[PDB]
RNA sequence: GGUGAAAUUCUUGGAUUUAUUGAAGACUAACUACUGCGAAAGCAUUUGCCAAGGACGUUUUCAUUAAUCAAGAACGAAAGUUAGGGGAUCGAAGAUGAUCAGAUACCGUCGUAGUCUUAACCAUAAACUAUGCCGACUAGGGAUCGGGUGGUGUUUUUCUUAUGACCCACUCGGCACCUUACGAGAAAUCAAAGUCUUUGGGUUCUGGGGGGAGUAUGGUCGCAAGGCUGAAACUUAAAGGAAUUG
């Protein structure tokens, strides 16, 4: 899809793993 | 060159935040750095409470700023009174 | 301009630099044109102004500080006046400026 | 000491004696010792001289200016404020004037006030850090500081105050006519909340 | 013989005056809209309305004492359309119809010599 | 139901002095009502009007003339000159395609204190013996064309006590003067002054304004 | 959609990105190249009188003069009845205006 | 007011409209074009300083000092980010009227941030002529913007003037066009996309069926937003370019 929903999958991506990695 | 970045501000170590320091340090500069005189023409340094400035070598006194001499918004006022003195 | 001119009378010409040499010069009837800078004090400004007129000599004022008026004589100082004795290949005596 | 404002002081002449009067200006920023300053109606438009309203054209700047005339000043007189003139009229002395506030005003044309800004400006631009700054600020000029939380004291000492829970239980939006003792929060409030870019 | 006022004419879309007043342009003597006679909205700016307007108009003069007038017709202008609308030159007929005199005429329309932003967007009205 | 129209009285407005009809219309104001004078209300307003009707021909119908009101004579209230200005549709005209227009603007006072702004417009001429079709002037020749329309305006002006001015800007002579001094850079044509507003006055001097009307 | 034009938006040629301006009928922002430029000249009075003003006026002659409205077109406005009409493929390349 | 028809509207104790002015912050119309200048992005009221710059003219000057460039640097629309000032108009969010089977969409009335600037950042666009620079050679045709030449040419007229401004021919450099293809091309089209199976003037960069994917992971750079770098397992016989009929 578009670049800008796709590119908002990195949303919670990253600050889902955040989450996982600081612990 | 000791510090990356902290500059002045690392005096306070660790405490009140990035956000905070980053906005004492621009304001820190000013006030403790120095100015270049009108009548006298020497450069060196000055400051004594805020308002007060300062004397390098000459002995005179002007009412500028807290943390700087020239206020951007008293020198627009500087040429607003010289445009309506003209009539 | 006047900071085209005064290049010229520094190579191939005579001139000297401060108060007292000024004075020193004045008294003995030398001096030809004296150059004022604008932020020197008006207590002296109107001193060198009664000096000048006892004399006869022509007073320019310099538009410009004395930071800057340094910098157009070709030094890295700053002066407050500029007298002018000889000007050999220059043409400021000449001219009103 | 406790004041945002460097003063200055300026000597004047007695015209009916032998003698020298000084008196305690607030300096706009511009001012410098070894300075000469114009004071009166027929005094010229410069930075720091002391016009009245009546000989002065519109959209100019002033400070430290008078309410009635012989007021000696009120309006006008902390760290980076200045007064605008907007308008004139010529039956009825009486000047149009805007405060720094945002709230327009009609002052007599005699009044007098001082030119240019109040001099110390951008004082609150630069943040406090420690309590100790703060603590000093008030040490020299009342005893207001280490404020307690209302809610947290006890029923007894404030209404706010009691309950399992720190809460305030009902409106803290009171009315202007209440008394002394319930008047504890926003009183007579037309709106609450918080407001967006236009004040 | 004769005593000159001025008639002006706000050629807009959706409204019409008609605004008689002296030549100095303070004190006026009439001001009969479009709008105010023919009462169904979407008729306020049609030649209908411009030729009511204008016989009120020449009514109130006649009997005060004025002959005739300098017309000086306006549109919308500033940022907005710059062309006058329907009911625009059918005023102009019914004060000569009517027998009130004329002399000089011009469009005097405030053209921007170069202007502030105008309403829509970048894209514009999208019907 | 008040009626206030027919409780008004009615005036003469006269022309100072340099036109050659020396009456212009009939306005009107309100009765004056105790302790409230219709003088106050008089004094101050501005009546613009056409020149060829203070004249006559229609070369002068091309302009308007403002008449500042000052004083009150039995009715016949006074004025003064207080701009002049070209109308709407008569310089749009002259604004053509595949032509430079050019401008200039002047700041200047008379030896009585009245400061004036004035304008001068004027437009690249096409040559006889033309195969080109513009007649755009290059910025150098321009802005020395901008140089003299100034000097001779500051000429003029400074010289003339305002109402000695009037009587030459009239039967336009400051016109002329630009077309045959600039004519060796560039030919040049119409040649206009457009505006001449006034920003500052001295005191009223009502009796120096009756020296006019006579 | 290969090449249609080959001047496409027009004038825009040994030069960078140009100024924009606004239409009349849309208020939309397009090139003032790619702008359709009509200049409606109009008589202040409307022809299907004339006569009826000047008859009762004073003053003989009467300038009687025009308004000057120079207008702008974004393209597809101008495709409602403005200076376009489509045109065939080979009739796109007559630069030489209509009538005149 | 505002609409195709409307409306919450705003107001009457003349709002709208008229005339005199005053303050504030914007943008520089018409003149404005198959024109100019800039390495690009981009730049349009007047005057004064400040240093740079292309072309042209030259029996001046030095005498290969040049071309293209990994690494590494300089600038770089709009939006956006911090922190100040400013804050008129239009205006994402958002409120709020209609239409609609629903409309939190297009239409309308307001409307925060933003739009302007001062110090920092960010480094991307259909940043498009979708055409990398330096060098030759090949075909005609007139216009135009800048110089430089010659014409007892025409005018300006203050008398010859002498400049200027126009005309006729010529010449270097530049933005572009027209007509033909003998050449080239898959063709639309192209005086460069020509001088290529008769293949070789010098040199930098990028690509190798479609998707997964400008994603995963690891570096590196930014306050953030995100940039630069950049895979595979696994899936599939087509995806696509230009043109002709209907
Ligand atoms: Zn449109």
């Amino acid at each position: 899809m578009r670049a800008k929903w796709r590119k908002k999958r990195t949303r919670r991506l990253k600050r889902k793993r955040r989450k996982v990695r600081a612990r | 060159k000791r510090t990356k970045k902290v500059g002045i501000t690392g005096k306070y170590g660790v405490r009140y935040g990035s956000s905070l320091r980053r906005q004492v340090k621009k304001l820190e500069v000013q006030q403790h750095a120095t100015y270049n005189c009108s009548f006298c023409g020497k450069t060196c340094v000055k400051r004594g409470a805020a308002g007060v400035w300062s004397c390098s070598s000459c002995n005179r006194t002007i009412a500028g700023g807290a943390y700087t001499l020239s206020t951007a918004a008293a020198a627009t006022v500087r040429s607003t009174i010289r445009r309506l003195r003209d009539m | 301009n006047i900071n085209q001119k005064l290049a010229l009378v520094v190579k191939s010409g005579k001139y000297s630099l401060g108060y007292k040499s000024t004075v020193k010069s004045l008294r003995q009837g030398k001096a030809k044109l004296i150059i004022i800078a604008a932020n020197t004090p008006v207590l002296r400004k109107s001193e060198l102004e009664y000096y000048a007129m006892l004399s006869k000599t022509k007073v320019y004022y310099f538009q410009g500080g004395n930071n800057e008026l340094g910098t157009a004589v070709g030094k890295l100082f700053r002066v407050g006046v500029v007298t002018i004795l000889d000007a050999g290949d220059s043409d400021i005596l000449t001219a009103l400026a | 000491a406790g004041r945002g404002a460097p003063l200055a002081k300026v000597v004047f002449r007695d015209p009916y004696k032998y003698k020298l009067r000084e008196e305690t200006f607030i300096a706009n920023e511009g001012l410098h010792t070894g300075q000469f300053i114009y004071a009166g109606k027929k005094a010229s438009l410069n930075v720091g001289n002391v016009l009245p309203l009546g000989s002065v054209p519109e959209g100019t700047i002033i400070s430290n200016v008078e309410e009635r005339p012989g007021d000696r000043g009120a309006l006008a007189r902390a760290s980076g404020n200045y007064v605008i003139v907007i308008g004139h009229n010529p039956e009825d002395n009486k000047t149009r004037v805007r405060l720094p506030s945002g709230a327009k005003k009609i002052i007599s044309s005699d009044a007098r006030g001082v030119i240019g800004v109040v001099a110390g400006g951008g004082r609150i631009d630069k943040p406090l850090l420690k309590a100790g700054r703060a603590f000093h600020k008030y040490r020299v000029k009342r005893n207001s500081w280490p404020k307690t939380r209302g809610v947290a004291m006890n029923p007894v000492d404030h209404p706010h105050g009691g309950g399992n829970h720190q809460h305030i239980g009902k409106a803290s939006t009171i009315s202007r006519g209440a008394v002394s003792g319930q008047k504890a929060g926003l009183i007579a409030a037309r709106r609450t909340g918080l407001l967006r870019g236009s004040q | 013989s004769q005593v000159f006022g001025v008639a002006r004419i706000f050629a807009s879309f959706n409204d019409t005056f008609v605004h008689v007043t002296d030549l100095s342009g303070r004190e006026t003597i009439a001001r009969v809209t479009g709008g105010m006679k023919v009462k169904a909205d979407r008729d306020e700016s049609s030649p209908y309305a411009a030729m009511l307007a204008a016989q009120d108009v020449a009514a109130k003069c006649k009997e005060v004492g004025i002959t005739a007038v300098h017309i000086k017709i306006r549109a919308t202008g500033g940022t907005r359309s710059k062309t006058p609308g329907p009911g625009g030159q059918a005023a102009l007929r019914a004060l000569a119809r009517s027998g009130l005199r004329i002399g000089r005429i011009e469009d005097v329309t405030p053209v921007p010599s170069d202007s502030t932003r105008k309403k829509g967007g970048r894209r514009g009205r999208r019907l | 139901v008040v009626d206030p129209f027919t409780r008004k009285e009615w005036y003469d407005i006269k022309a100072p002095s340099t036109f050659e009809n020396r009456n212009v219309g009939k306005t009107l104001v309100n009765k004056s009502v105790g302790l409230k004078n219709a003088s106050d209300s008089l004094k101050g307003r501005v009546v613009e009007v056409c020149l060829a009707d203070l004249q006559g021909s229609e070369d002068h119908s091309f302009r308007k003339v403002k008449l500042r009101v000052d004083e009150v004579q039995g009715k016949n209230l006074l004025t003064n000159f207080h701009g002049m200005d070209f109308t709407t549709d008569k310089l749009r005209s002259m604004v053509r395609k595949w032509q430079t227009l050019i401008e200039a603007n002047v700041t200047v006072k008379t030896s009585d204190d009245y400061v004036l702004r004035i304008f001068a417009i004027a437009f690249t001429r096409k040559q006889a013996n033309q195969v080109k079709r513009t007649s755009y002037a290059q910025s150098s020749h321009i802005r020395q064309i901008r140089k003299v329309i100034s000097e001779i305006l500051t000429r003029e002006v400074q010289n003339s006590t305002l109402a000695q001015l009037t009587s030459k800007l009239i039967p336009e002579v400051i016109n002329k003067e630009i077309e045959n001094a600039t004519k060796d850079i560039f030919p040049l044509q119409n040649v206009h002054i457009r505006k001449v507003k006034l920003l500052k006055q001295p005191k009223f001097d009502l009796g120096s304004l009756l020296s006019l009307h006579g | 959609m290969p090449k249609k034009r080959a001047s496409n938006g027009r004038n825009k040629k040994g030069r960078g990105h140009v100024k924009p301006v606004r239409c009349v009928n849309c208020s939309r922002s397009v090139p003032k190249d790619k702008a359709i430029k009509r200049m409606a000249i109009r008589n202040i009075v409307e022809a299907a009188a004339i006569r009826d003003l000047s008859e009762a006026s004073v003053y003989a002659e009467y300038a009687l003069p025009k308004t000057y409205n120079k207008l702008h077109y974004c393209i597809s406005c101008a495709i409602h009845a403005r200076i376009v009409r489509v045109r065939s493929r080979t009739d796109r390349r007559i630069r030489a205006p209509p009538q005149r």
